């Protein structure tokens, strides 16, 4: 396990981190994009009401 | 990422349609308070005439 912790992990903390640069750009892009549902909706009901 | 400006921009399509009907609404009122707002007008003044006038013939 050890051996697999060290290979498996090493290739994890690079499979993340390449992903990390990539799609934590996207998640802001995305978790962003979120919040404004937030308030698009909030707006809305203010709006009904 | 895509998907989700999809659905971002149909929510505020219905903010601008709520915008319109709610602004129509209020604008119908406003004609209605300035017609009879006058109507009011004319009857205060008539008023104050019958006010006046019961006294001066007396």
């Amino acid at each position: 396990g050890r051996t697999s912790m060290k290979i498996q992990f090493k290739t994890a903390m690079p499979p993340t981190e390449v992903l990390l640069e990539s799609i934590q750009s996207k998640v802001e892009s995305i978790e962003q994009l979120q919040r404004k549902l937030q308030h698009v909706q909030p707006l809305e009901q203010q709006n009904n009401e | 990422d895509s998907y989700l400006k999809h659905q971002e921009i149909v929510l505020d399509t219905l903010l601008p349609q709520t915008v319109s009907n709610q602004w129509r609404i209020n604008n119908d009122y406003i004609r209605q308070t300035c017609t009879i707002v006058e109507e009011m007008n004319i009857q205060q003044r008539k008023q104050i005439n019958d006010l006046e006038i019961y006294r001066k013939r007396l």
